[PDB]
């Protein structure tokens, strides 16, 4: 599936991940293509941070969802 | 990395993003992590409504935005408070 995760500047990154995905694994695909380390990413959705070990699935995010990313 | 200015859209993304998870914040349920990323979205908006003030000092006489740059540091201002009333007391 196809997500948009807006940064504060009011980027988008669309990243294509399947509800399987980790917290952390979401974090590395921006990495691959943003290069912005794991360590310096926290992502949002609803008002609550996103730990690595939850997955996509436990915060239920759906397709076209929208995550926040926040920077260090 | 080096310091930097924030458009007027960025400080209002700031600011709603805070004013997203003060709501969607409990003493008890909270755990550290919204807590901490809480600080980091508060340490920000601090950050931010002070590059605006460098902004509004190097403004020049009948300056057509310092309205804008005034606005949105209240904005950062308003919403820095309620990170205090709440998360502390007062």
């Amino acid at each position: 599936m196809q997500i948009f995760v807006k940064t504060l500047t009011g980027k988008t990154i669309t990243l294509e991940v399947e509800p399987s995905d980790t917290i952390e694994n979401v974090k590395a695909k921006i990495q691959d293509k943003e290069g912005i380390p794991p360590d310096q990413q926290r992502l949002i959705f609803a008002g609550k941070q996103l730990e690595d070990g939850r997955t996509l699935s436990d915060y239920n995010i759906q397709k076209e969802s929208t995550l926040h990313l926040v920077l260090r | 990395v080096t310091k930097r200015l924030h458009t007027l859209e960025e400080v209002n993304n700031n600011v709603r993003l805070l004013s997203e998870m003060l709501l969607h914040y409990s003493q008890e349920d909270s755990s550290d992590g919204d807590r901490e990323l809480m600080k980091e979205l508060f340490d920000q908006c601090e950050n931010k409504r002070r590059t605006l003030f460098k902004l509004a000092s190097e403004t020049e006489d009948n300056d057509n935005s310092l309205g804008d740059i005034l606005q949105a540091s209240d904005n950062l201002s308003r919403v820095i408070n309620s990170y205090k009333t709440i998360i502390e007391g007062q």
